């Protein structure tokens, strides 16, 4: 944002005084705006709302629609579960529930776990997910033809270190550049 | 930035609007006075 | 410093109002108008 | 381009913020409470209508905490913004409403219903208040401290969603600093005219007993009108008087430092010393005070630690980079900075821990509705709206499928 | 060359050029579609062929034809000069929707192809011709009363109160007083001549009982005033008793706070620090602001509500009435106002967000 400055410095055609530019905005006219009722092709469902627009344009298209883009879900409901997605631990419910959840929050796995139900579903970790979503589409390309454990020895280092006591931060620090 | 800019716009606006107010209030006063001072003049010469 | 990648101020220097007016970075409001940022920077002084 | 006749509400517990997407500030804000008087709710609702002494109204909160308390005085609420304020019909006017993050799903719901079924809106979203909070300040790594009258709360924001799950309640706010300063008017006596009878200044020098007058005309006012009304009063005292110290409350210091003067509605005037810096650390360590001392208690700092950590190091370092200070119990003079000397000492400086600043009144209250502002008027953010034609299955289905 | 100061009121429009002291034109911002369309100079006199309507209801444009016709005369008939060799400073209430600013920057380029433009809040120009950098302004303008507190000149929205009883409704009011007094005024000419007996007669008392005392005891009261249609009638106690609904809007019927407590709402809905200032610098504005006696009366309701500690001053220049379009003039006048007009170029790449960009 700032960081409490000197205010933005705009655009403007008026200084000076309207008497330089008397001239340059009389011989000339604007393009007729108008309020126009569009509907984005982004949209699944065909809405239509209103925006400031020049007339010209009306009705054109949506030009944020490119920012509509979705990352890929797997797809499985009788037989490729137990053919192709196999599972062993994870019913065809929880995975089906995991994956709508992963799509709702676009494969954020943080978020994604903070949401994953654990009254529906027995609880579980982060990376429990990350990996079984990497094991999915490993057989998802598999039909259609770094490491979790050390990520879970992260959380827990980066855990013992901040957790640890301030005089023994202070002192292992010390102990941390001596050598 | 913009709250930034307005907030900016009104003060530099505002303080020159006060600007305009005291500069036109000396002005009269300059001017009360300079025609106060051009009859003692014009009394000046006439005497001298 | 921390490499911050997003505050990229840098010395600029317009041409209407000829000078060096320090760190400015440009960017684009609502509406399509490029409106130029600014720091008041300690060293704001040297820029005479 | 990226603008549509959206406007943003933002009810929280003390005001509502009404405005349109694209405005720096809400249009308006009025506060939560609302008049009644007997037959349904025959009414009175801004400051203005709310304020006038009259014959027995009584005046209640559709809200509590920010989860509504009577749909149907919200609906009044509501209608009086269109008809007065907003002054526009509102089949036209998308609207994006913030709800609290631990406000109840089936409450979504049903203000989803209401919406929907009744005003005929024609578009519809939802977004927390914190979410908003966060929103305003253009940061998806954030943490956000909100404290209105009625409670305070610590909520992380990452990607833009919260961390659901990672809420933390505690009602050490507005409501508890308003308790303390009744509790020492109570100690000291102070006698709380309020200032809708006084009709004469005789005021008196420091501490004497002001002298006044009545206004005959006045009529019976029920005890919940005259109890919100000098709820308002100690609410300015509380604005006005309160300071918090930068370290832990010391008695020699908390004398030391220069009194300060508070003159009340009648005329009586009175000078506050430590008290001022005292009442504040009962919000910053819960033991010291009178009953609301309980170990169970917690604390500023506390809770945002209780915050941060409860979410995994994936994001925490994010919320080191950033803690954000919203409401109103954050206006306190002082506070944000006690508050980060306090997270300093609490939370191990080892890595790398920095504020966002933002003090002014429109700043803290208004920055839940200023980052719905933003969304509003966001050109990506026009595809989410909940439209009434998608409503007709979506208020029950989508209401969630859409608005996490 | 000269700017074009357009402040349009709420039943009064007022318009002249950039520098110049006072509004030249002023014309009722009435506008009649017969039983061609006229606007007041020429419409109050063609009421016979004519119904009258209003495009401005407090201060918040109405529909945007009437208004639309409302500029056309302006310019056309009371300034004859032509919109698209002038720049144009229109001023609109404070809490306009945006859409509103949007429709009037739309209008002024699109159907009257001004060259420049800006929307400026009547409250600010207003305290612009009071000429302090801080303030809490009172416009009880043509049909709405707003209470607007400005710091470094930015309006702070969210403080601004609105009270819907000014001039108009109190003339209303003032029609029902004099029926009480045994006389009969229904029609417009009538409601036109109470007007005049509005603007002759009554006075803001300093204590309403102590008044009512007086006009029991003694008949002094009373001033005759001299109607059109030849016969003559006294007012007396009615001079106060319609401008007391100011502080007392029960008077009115009407079931809100008054004007002194509305000024203290909104100084309490303002920061604690700059209540002082806003206090020391209190503005009155507006059109029926300008009752005699009015100042001192909110100057002790006010000292009253008030801290005793903070001084409150009263500022309520001779011509306060008309402080927005001196405040316009003033404004347009200045050489660092320049930078601030919206041009063609701006209007024709930005559309009518514009406004919102540079012109608050
Ligand atoms: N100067 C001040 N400093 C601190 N608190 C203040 C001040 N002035 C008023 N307050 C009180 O602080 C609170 C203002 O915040 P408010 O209750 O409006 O927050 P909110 O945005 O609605 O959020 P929340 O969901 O926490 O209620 C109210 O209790 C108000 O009485």
């Amino acid at each position: 944002s700032d960081k409490k400055d000197a205010p933005p410095l705009l655009p403007s055609d008026t200084g000076q005084g309207y008497r330089t530019v008397k001239a340059k905005l009389g011989s000339k006219k604007v393009r007729p705006w108008k309020w126009m009722p569009f509907t984005n092709p982004a949209r699944k469902d065909g809405a239509m709302f209103f925006h400031w627009r020049r007339a010209a344009e009306e009705g054109k298209d949506y030009p944020f629609a490119r920012f509509n883009k979705t990352v890929q879900v797997p797809v499985y409901s009788e037989q490729e579960y137990q053919l192709y997605l196999h599972d062993d631990a994870w019913t065809k419910a929880e995975t089906d529930h995991l994956f709508d959840l992963s799509r709702r929050f676009d494969l954020r796995f943080v978020v994604i776990h903070d949401r994953y139900d654990h009254q529906q579903f027995k609880k579980r970790s982060v990376e429990d997910l990350k990996e079984r979503y990497y094991h999915i589409c490993a057989k998802l390309a598999n039909v259609r033809a770094f490491d979790a454990g050390h990520e879970r020895r992260r959380k827990e280092q980066l855990e013992r270190l901040y957790n640890r006591t301030p005089e023994q931060v202070a002192e292992e620090e010390y102990l941390l550049q001596e050598l | 930035q913009e709250r930034r800019w307005k907030v900016a716009a009104a003060k530099k606006l505002v303080r020159t609007v006060v600007r305009h107010h005291e500069e036109k209030q000396l002005r009269e006063e300059r001017g009360k006075k300079e025609e106060q001072s051009r009859l003692r003049r014009i009394a000046a010469s006439t005497a001298r | 410093g921390l490499g911050d990648v997003r505050y990229r101020y840098c010395l600029t220097t317009l041409t209407v109002p000829q000078r060096c007016i320090g760190f400015a970075r440009r960017r684009v409001g609502r509406g399509g108008r490029v409106l130029l940022d600014r720091a008041h920077s300690d060293y704001d002084s040297v820029f005479h | 381009g990226d603008e549509v006749g959206a406007l943003v509400f933002d009810i929280g517990s003390y005001t509502v913020r009404a405005g349109y997407a694209g405005e720096d500030c809400p249009k308006v804000d009025f506060p939560t409470a609302i008049g009644m008087v007997v037959e349904g709710p025959t009414y009175y609702i801004d400051t203005n209508a709310l304020r006038v002494p009259r014959e027995n109204m009584e005046a209640i909160s559709p809200l509590k905490n920010g989860m509504v308390e009577d749909w149907d005085s919200f609906q009044a609420i509501l209608d009086h913004t269109y008809k007065m304020h907003v002054k526009s019909e509102a089949s036209l006017h998308p609207v994006l409403m913030s709800e609290a993050p631990w406000n109840t799903r089936a409450k979504r719901e049903k203000l989803t219903e209401l919406m929907f079924e009744h005003y005929n809106i024609p578009a519809f979203f939802l977004c927390k208040t914190a979410v908003l909070t966060a929103f305003a300040n253009g940061r998806s790594t954030g943490l956000i401290l909100d404290s209105g009258a009625t409670h305070t709360t610590a909520i992380p924001v990452h990607d833009g969603y919260v961390l659901q799950q990672g809420i933390v309640k505690s009602p050490l706010a507005g409501d508890f600093i308003t308790m303390q300063c009744r509790e020492l008017f109570q100690e000291m006596n102070i006698e709380l005219v309020p200032p809708y009878m006084i009709a004469s200044k005789e005021a008196v020098r420091e501490g004497s007993p002001a002298n006044w007058k009545r206004k005959e005309k006045l009529p019976q006012v029920t005890r919940s009108w005259h109890n919100y009304m000098c709820n308002c009063v100690i609410q300015d005292f509380q604005a006005s008087v309160l300071q918090v110290s930068d370290s832990t409350y010391d008695e020699q210091v908390a004398a030391q430092m220069p009194t300060v003067h508070y003159e009340f509605p009648n005329g009586y005037n009175c000078d506050f010393g430590a008290e001022r810096l005292k009442i504040p650390e009962g919000l910053f360590d819960p033991s010291n005070v009178k009953g609301l001392s309980g170990n169970t208690m917690l604390g500023v700092s506390h809770v945002v630690t209780t915050s941060v950590g409860m979410c995994d190091i994936d994001i925490r370092p994010g919320l080191y980079g950033s803690v954000i200070v919203a409401g109103g119990n954050t206006l306190i003079q002082s506070f944000t900075d006690r508050l980060n000397r306090e997270l300093s000492q609490k939370t191990p400086p080892s890595m790398r821990l920095k504020l966002i600043a933002n003090n002014t009144t429109v700043e803290r209250r208004f920055s839940s509705w200023i980052g719905g502002s933003i969304l509003a008027s966001l050109g990506t953010f026009q595809q989410m709206w909940i439209s009434k034609q998608e409503y007709e299955e979506g208020g029950k289905q989508c209401v969630e499928r859409k608005c996490p | 060359i000269a700017a074009l100061v357009v402040d349009n009121g709420s039943g009064m429009c007022k318009a002249g050029f950039a520098g110049d002291d006072a509004p030249r034109a002023v014309f009722p911002s009435i506008v009649g579609r017969p039983r061609d369309s006229y606007v007041g100079d020429e419409a109050q006199s063609k009421r016979g062929i004519l119904t009258l309507k209003y495009p401005i209801e407090h201060g918040i444009v109405t529909n945007w034809d009437d208004m639309e016709k409302i500029w056309h005369h302006t310019f056309y008939n009371e300034l004859r000069v032509a919109p698209e060799e002038h720049p144009v400073l229109l001023t609109e209430a404070p809490l306009n929707p945006k859409a509103n600013r949007e429709k009037m920057t739309q209008i002024m380029f699109e159907t009257f192809n001004t060259p420049a433009m800006y929307v400026a809040i009547q409250a600010v120009l207003s305290l612009y011709a009071s000429g302090r950098t801080t303030g809490i302004v009172m416009d009880s303008g043509d049909g709405v009363t707003h209470t607007v507190p400005i710091y470094e000149g930015y309006a702070l929205p969210h403080a601004i109160l609105r009270l819907d009883l000014a001039g108009r409704d109190l003339t209303d009011y003032l029609m029902k007083i004099l029926t009480e007094r045994g006389y009969s005024f229904t029609t417009t000419a009538e409601r036109e001549i109470v007007r005049d007996i509005k603007e002759k007669l009554c006075y803001v008392a300093l204590d309403f009982e102590q008044e009512m005392a007086t006009a029991a005891s003694s008949s002094s009261l009373e001033k005759s005033y001299e109607l059109p249609d030849g016969q003559v009638i006294t007012i007396g106690n009615e001079r106060f008793r319609c401008p007391e609904a100011l502080f007392q809007p029960s008077f009115l019927g009407m079931e809100s706070c008054g004007i002194h407590e509305t000024t203290f709402n909104s100084i309490m809905k303002c920061d604690v620090d700059i209540r002082k200032d806003l206090y020391a610098n209190t503005v009155l504005s507006g059109g029926t602001t300008m009752y005699p006696g009015i100042a001192d009366r909110m100057q002790k309701e006010i000292t009253a509500l008030a801290p005793s500690t903070m001084k409150i001053k009263i500022i309520a220049p001779p011509e306060r009435k008309y402080s927005v379009w001196i405040g316009g003039s003033i404004l347009a006048s200045l050489s660092t106002f320049q930078q601030m007009w919206i041009s063609k170029q701006e209007y024709d790449e930005s559309g009518p967000s514009i406004v919102h960009r540079k012109c608050f």
